[PDB]
């Protein structure tokens, strides 16, 4: 029918991957042990006894993360042979997760996927989900990368990408492997949804008013942007019907294939006494810069594209409206050649968060997913800081001492400035 | 994931015992093995330094003179140790290197190395090895470069963290050392991924100065040592984030292979976070005897340990960083780390732990080298080692590659963006 598969790498993709799974069963009543009391098959395939499973596959070459998984309160929603596991790991090296330790484990993920693909008959492709400064989710997300689009050539594919912050950085190489990952991804793939753990930071420090905020928080609030994005997969929805429908409306061309993704409204959850937002209000709120998942400028940019993903009890004709206010302004700037519309895709379920975190439920939200030129900010200061370290050789020898050449990092640096060209030629 | 201990030499034999048993306090296992403390987080990684069966230490315990046996077998715990990882020999080295590099060490590595074998293949995955042992000595120097060169070239994919002490004269005021120290560094320059140099002179200047006392003893130095060393090692051995094991800690510290000596710091000596963290920088509180505004930091990891609020301490190691900025190379960004565990030591509620590999350690490294200029251009003792099948060419080419490091560690400090 139409079928997707999740795959998970490295411990943010598996506790992202956890926040998300949760949310999507709480959404749709599926209990814990997997037994509900179909439009969302496509997330979801169910067995002789009426168990839904997830078509999810958990991967890390450390066993730490996802072991936490199996001992959870979700322990039976997934299957055993569906959360892989390793005895060493990459230390924070892409070099070591892509050539040395990838070898020995990409085999049998590759292997599970296949068998969770025989399940399958109408896959439209892969949600992956990773990050930028681990070892493993930059090495291994590439391998299996390149070997799906080996194997999976009409397939398509999709990135859940996790932008490094220094709060909450755990090494100093993130820009290494940041730079090696997208240059070597940047072909097999279709369309990246970055995420600044700044932003989310700034946002559960400034909005839900979360003094430090862990790890838990961050990957809620993750989740549910993901949820929002995916809804119009899993809720048969009017517009992104599938995954091929993304990358043809958000990703006009090849290379520059990274929107910028904006969810409104944030409210805390002690701040359950709030007024219903209007939807002119969340409508305003989403193009105000503090409320966007990846730190940028529209304002100074130049659009490609642009959709909004409303939810709750929202109306057609105030959704017209609020985009007929949005429209004859000057603050919104499309390049000269292309549709100047928004791609308004309406849905009416309500919003709803995970009950016991700092976010409070809202009758009606909205989503909005934006290709602009702005984003290309938010590579330069990347390449800036791999500009400072390649300069002196800096650490390129744990990189080199593990089956890397070091020549590559200047070519993965010349990509992305090819890239930035491209920001500028688009601009 | 296990780490299997080694020490070497009576320094060594010392310090690691002082390290077992604060470790062991901090863990809750008591003097027989049993586990006796009140949290659930002293279990979550204690398979890391400890084998059940009651807890039994991973380490193997070597010395060539064979009275520290008895010594270690007195301290507060000295049955919990393996029988067989006892491995001493019968005469002692005279502090002599080449006596326990070549004469003597040739004979007893065998069976360390296998010792070390049974210990290793009892592990599911390892980390690597730690060697507590003292560069100035002709036991623990000598037999533990030995050591080193005969795993590194057996495991060459482990991690060997190691824990040195350059002697001083304030301490012992023995001609011999530095001789050994030199051939010890060679090693560990070549056959080592990150070191920990703890100076005597510094501790000296530490107890004196500052503790306010006649400083005599091994006593209050291996005291001070094994607060140091519980508080480096109290990332690896509790649950968190920064610098889950060794790699990680060595990739996230060491850039520029062969130049992985690290300066610790401890705090306090023997309370609010904002002196805490002023003073855990300062030149009074390292153990590797220099004054760190002297060089520049290359990588800085500050660990806390206690109860504290995590804005604070967060607002201040930015300040830190802000103030200090001059010290912290601009072509390494986000260069300092920072860890907050909730379990302190024991005896202190507050605690704060710094390891900075910084270029400051060149210095040092010229200390010594004057103290080699001062004998080897003399000839002093040059056939107690001929004799004991060493040549000169080894001590010509280690003095050749500590005047390289600290022309690299100089070259570093004055590079800019
Ligand atoms: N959203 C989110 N990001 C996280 C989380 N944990 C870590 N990160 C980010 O991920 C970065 C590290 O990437 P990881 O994928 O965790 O690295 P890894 O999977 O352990 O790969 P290896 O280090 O080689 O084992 C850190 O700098 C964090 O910024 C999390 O729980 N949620
Ligand atoms: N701080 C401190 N230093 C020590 C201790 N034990 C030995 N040393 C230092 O070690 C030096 C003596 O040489 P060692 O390295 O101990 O040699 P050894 O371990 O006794 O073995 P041999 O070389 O055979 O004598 C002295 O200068 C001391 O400063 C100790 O317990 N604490
Ligand atoms: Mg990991």
């Amino acid at each position: 029918m139409r079928e997707c598969i999740s795959i998970h790498v490295g411990q943010a993709g598996v506790q992202i991957g956890n926040a998300c799974w949760e949310l999507y069963c709480l959404e749709h009543g599926i209990q814990p042990d997997g037994q509900m009391p179909d439009s969302f098959n496509t997330f979801f395939s169910e067995t002789g006894a009426g168990k839904h499973v997830p078509r999810a596959v958990f991967v890390d070459l450390e066993p730490t993360v996802v072991d936490e998984v199996r001992t959870g309160t979700y322990r039976q929603l997934f299957h055993p042979e569906q959360l892989i596991t390793g005895k060493e790991d990459a230390a924070n090296n892409y070099a070591r997760g892509h050539y040395t330790i990838g070898k020995e484990i990409v085999d049998l993920v590759l292997d599970r996927i296949r068998k969770l693909a025989d399940q399958c008959t109408g896959l439209q492709g892969f949600l992956i989900f990773h990050s930028f400064g681990g070892g493993t989710g930059s090495g291994f997300t590439s391998l299996l990368m390149e070997r799906l689009s080996v194997d999976y050539g009409k397939k398509s594919k999709l990135e859940f990408a996790i932008y490094p912050a220094p709060q909450v950085s755990t090494a100093v190489v993130e820009p290494y492997n940041s730079i090696l990952t997208t240059h070597t991804t940047l072909e097999h793939s279709d369309c990246a949804f970055m995420v600044d753990n700044e932003a989310i930071y700034d946002i559960c420090r400034r909005n839900l008013d979360i003094e430090r905020p862990t790890y838990t928080n961050l990957n809620r609030l993750i989740g549910q942007i993901v949820s929002s994005i995916t809804a119009s997969l899993r809720f048969d929805g009017a517009l992104n019907v599938d995954l091929t429908e993304f990358q043809t409306n958000l990703v006009p061309y090849p290379r520059i294939h990274f929107p910028l993704v904006t969810y409104a409204p944030v409210i805390s959850a002690e701040k359950a006494y709030h007024e219903q937002l209007s939807v002119a209000e969340i409508t305003n709120a989403c193009f105000e810069p503090a409320n966007q998942m990846v730190k940028c400028d529209p304002r100074h940019g130049k659009y490609m594209a642009c959709c909004m993903l409303y939810r709750g009890d929202v109306v057609p004709k105030d959704v017209n409206a609020a985009i007929a206010t949005i429209k004859t302004k000057r603050t919104i700037q499309f390049v000269d050649w292309c549709p100047t519309g928004f791609k308004v895709g309406i849905n009416y379920q309500p919003p709803t968060v995970v009950p016991g975190g700092d976010l409070a439920k809202v009758q009606r939200a909205v989503c909005m997913l934006s290709n602009t030129t702005a984003i290309a900010e938010a590579w330069a200061r990347l390449d800036h800081k791999f500009d400072l370290m390649y300069a002196k050789r800096a650490f390129v020898h744990w990189y080199v001492g593990e089956g890397m050449e070091e020549g590559e990092f200047s070519e993965a640096r010349e990509d992305l400035a090819a890239l930035e060209k491209d920001y500028e030629e688009v601009g | 994931r296990e780490i299997v201990h080694i020490q070497a030499g009576q320094c060594g034999n010392q310090i690691g015992a002082k390290f077992w048993e604060i470790i062991s306090d901090e863990h809750g296992i008591d003097a027989t093995g049993a586990y006796h403390g009140d949290s659930d987080l002293q279990l979550e990684r204690i398979n890391v330094y400890y084998n059940e069966a009651k807890y039994v230490p991973r380490a193997v315990l070597v010395d060539l003179e064979p009275g520290t046996m008895d010594s270690v077998r007195s301290g507060p715990f000295g049955q919990i140790f393996r029988p067989d990882n006892f491995v001493f020999g019968q005469s002692g080295a005279g502090n002599n290197w080449a006596k326990g590099h070549y004469t003597e060490g040739a004979e007893l590595v065998d069976s360390v190395l296998d010792v070390v074998r049974k210990e290793a293949e009892s592990c599911d995955c390892l980390q690597g090895f730690q060697l507590t042992h003292s560069l100035g000595g002709g036991t623990g120097s000598g037999m533990g470069t030995l050591l080193i060169s005969k795993i590194r070239e057996e495991y060459p994919d482990r991690i060997m963290n190691t824990y040195s002490v350059v002697p001083s004269p304030k301490v012992s005021d023995t001609v011999v050392e530095p001789y050994n120290a030199t051939l010890s560094v060679h090693q560990l320059v070549e056959n080592t991924d990150e070191t920990y140099c703890i100076d005597n002179e510094a501790l000296y200047d530490i107890c004196f100065r500052t503790l306010k006392l006649t400083t005599p003893t091994y006593g209050d130095l291996n005291h001070l040592v094994s607060l140091t060393m519980s508080g480096v090692t109290t990332c690896l051995r509790f649950p968190g984030q920064l610098n889950a094991d060794l790699r990680k800690l060595a990739v996230n510290m060491v850039p520029f292979p062969r130049l992985h000596f690290f300066m610790p710091g401890f705090a306090p000596l023997t309370l609010t976070v904002p002196e805490l963290t002023q003073q855990m920088f300062d030149a009074k509180n390292m153990m590797a005897a220099c004054d760190p505004r002297h060089g520049r930091y290359l990588t800085v990891a500050a660990i806390f340990r206690g109860r504290m609020s995590m804005k604070e301490v967060d607002e201040q190691m930015l300040n830190i960083q802000n103030k200090n900025s001059s010290y912290f190379v601009e072509w390494i960004p986000n260069n300092v780390k920072t860890a907050v565990c909730d379990i302190p030591p024991r005896g202190l509620k507050m605690s704060a732990t710094f390891i900075g590999n910084s270029t400051a350690i060149q210095e040092l490294f010229k200390r010594i080298s004057e103290q080699f200029t001062a004998m080897f251009r003399r000839k002093a003792f040059l056939h107690w080692y001929t004799g004991e099948g060493m040549d000169e060419m080894e001590f010509t080419e280690a003095e050749s590659n500590m005047n390289d490091l600290v022309s690299e560690y100089q070259q570093y400090q004055e590079a800019t963006a």
